[PDB]
């Protein structure tokens, strides 16, 4: 049934799992034409499927090409993300395929079912949890790749960096959710936060600055604050 | 007109002819039930006065042979049984009819009823759903289990309805899973229709056995059935004008003829509210929507 506080250990199991989100599938500027009428215009879009055992990322890119001519779009985009997810799991060999899908959104279940009939073993799964991963294109080298995808486009990527090299899947997925928490909550100052020293770069093949152990305490209390900081901001509490 | 004789009644009861009932006192000298309709299914059914579980039923057609109902104190029921020989029981029938101890199938000339409630209902098609071929007639109660409740306990006492699930395979194409999903047209048409049940009627009797279980008995796996062959109905774009024109006459004496006081246990909030309000054929059920809306708008 669904993942929730209780049962979040069994994320770091060794049953191969995959979160997917599909917040940033169908991405919209609305604006003003000329007739002061209001129209979308859908830039590119990405389906988020991450292994939160081993930090495998597989970045679909939906490329705005894929709405062309298409009506009820929001719907769409949750089919179109089953859809791809399927395609996904068809496209591994057995050993590698999921034993369960979590889907961050509730409206994903009955689209990903259809979409999985082939595969009656995978059990498609919702989650209690609040997962921050709306926030992936608040990370500067996603949002570069998807917005300058000219066609569909799979971009594999490791969102731990070699994090795994020093700390568990536990750990490593709590620092994500902080740092994508906190990117969700402020941009600005959280991005301030991650690059306010210099000395301190990211890797070309990496996502996140290069810390040391003792560099990851402070940047990850600085990012308990912040979203603090915002949480007394919001509610004057 | 047809006659279904009761060598006895030794246990009170309340028996049911069709949409019928009456009440049958511990050894009243009741004889059975005389001018039955012929042209029609009929099912004669059971409450028992000292146990409201005993809950069963006889579907049959007086077309297809003499039956009678004879308490069985072994396995506690009143059972149907086939009498082969036809003198023997004309001569039973005719001393019970002068001495007037058989009550009189209660049919009002202008009503329909009956009719309405099992126009494309078929005897031999029952005998598929309730498989039992030794005997001519069918038994069904409010605990038998379908094939379906079974996948998800013996498969000789099963209600074999034909199995409906929107998240299988046959009711989705591989490549037109949104399509499919959200406009069952293909699973109603090409599946269902052309498939399975060959016609319209067919599809229509099934639904109908469906709900009439549902109601006489209580079954609760009638009950999913008759909501589900409702709802890829209702969840498909393209229907023939014709069945869409019947399922509103055959679901408003199903709404008309329910027990006003059983409305909350066999009626399904989500298909009804989906079917009149939201589905494809939302406006396609006139008499059906204002039947429902007048006699169960709490529901909706
Ligand atoms: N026509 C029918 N009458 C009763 C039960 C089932 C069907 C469909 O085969």
């Amino acid at each position: 049934g669904a993942m929730n506080s209780s049962n979040y250990a069994e994320l770091f199991n060794n049953d191969i799992k995959l979160f997917v989100d599909d917040t940033n599938v169908y991405r919209v500027t609305v604006h003003k034409t000329f007739e002061g009428n209001v129209a979308t215009k859908a830039i590119n879009g990405c389906i988020f499927t991450l292994n939160p055992k081993t930090g495998h990322l597989f970045l679909k890119i939906i490329h705005t090409s894929v709405w062309a001519g298409q009506k009820r779009l929001s719907q769409l985009a949750k089919w179109k993300t089953a859809e791809e997810v399927s395609a996904l799991v068809r496209s591994l060999p057995k050993e590698e395929q999921p034993k369960q899908i979590i889907v961050t959104r509730k409206a994903m279940l009955d689209p990903l079912e259809v979409h999985m009939l082939d595969f009656p073993n995978i059990a498609i799964r919702p989650t209690e949890l609040r997962l921050p991963f709306s926030a992936a294109m608040s990370i500067d080298k996603l949002s570069d790749v998807v917005m300058k995808a000219t066609e569909p486009q799979m971009v594999l990527f490791n969102i731990y960096d070699d994090w795994l090299d020093r700390i568990s899947s536990y750990t490593a997925f709590s620092r994500l959710t902080l740092l994508l928490r906190a990117l969700k909550t402020n941009e600005e100052s959280a991005k301030m936060i991650l690059l306010s020293d210099p000395t301190i770069t990211i890797k070309s093949y990496h996502l996140w600055p290069s810390f040391t152990d003792e560099q990851w305490i402070t940047i990850e209390s600085q990012m308990r604050d912040l979203i603090l900081t915002e949480y007394g901001r919001k509610y004057n509490v | 007109m047809n006659t279904v004789p009761f060598t006895s009644a030794p246990i009170e009861v309340t028996i049911g002819i069709d949409q019928y009932s009456f009440n049958v006192k511990e050894n009243q000298p009741f004889h059975g039930i005389k001018d039955i309709p012929i042209g029609h299914v009929h099912v004669i059914h059971f409450q028992h006065a000292d146990n409201s579980s005993m809950r069963y039923g006889y579907w049959f057609d007086c077309r297809m042979g003499n039956f009678y109902i004879q308490y069985d104190p072994k396995d506690g029921l009143y059972k149907m049984m086939e009498e082969r020989d036809g003198a023997k029981f004309e001569n039973i029938v005719h001393n019970f009819k002068e001495r007037q101890m058989m009550v009189s199938y209660p049919k009002i000339d202008e009503d329909d009823t009956w009719y309405n409630l099992t126009e494309f209902v078929q005897m031999d098609k029952i005998r598929k759903i309730v498989r039992k071929d030794e005997n001519q007639f069918s038994y069904v109660d409010s605990s038998m289990t379908t094939v379906q409740e079974n996948e998800l306990s013996d498969p000789a006492h099963s209600l074999n309805y034909t199995v409906i699930n929107f998240k299988s395979r046959e009711a989705i194409r591989p490549g037109h899973e949104m399509e499919d999903f959200l406009d069952k047209s293909y699973y109603l048409n090409t599946v269902m229709l052309q498939g399975i049940f060959k016609n319209s009627s067919n599809y229509f009797g099934e639904l109908q056995f469906a709900f009439l279980n549902a109601m006489f008995f209580g079954n609760y796996g009638s009950s999913l059935q008759w909501h589900a062959m409702i709802e890829l109905i209702c969840s498909s774009a393209t229907v023939p004008k014709h069945m869409l024109d019947k399922l509103d006459e055959i679901l408003y004496y199903q709404i008309k003829t329910l027990p006003e006081q059983y409305s909350d246990i066999l009626l399904n909030e989500r298909v009804w509210n989906i079917c009149l309000y939201s589905s494809f054929q939302k406006n396609s059920l006139h008499n059906t929507e204002k039947i429902m809306e007048n006699k169960y708008p709490e529901l909706l």
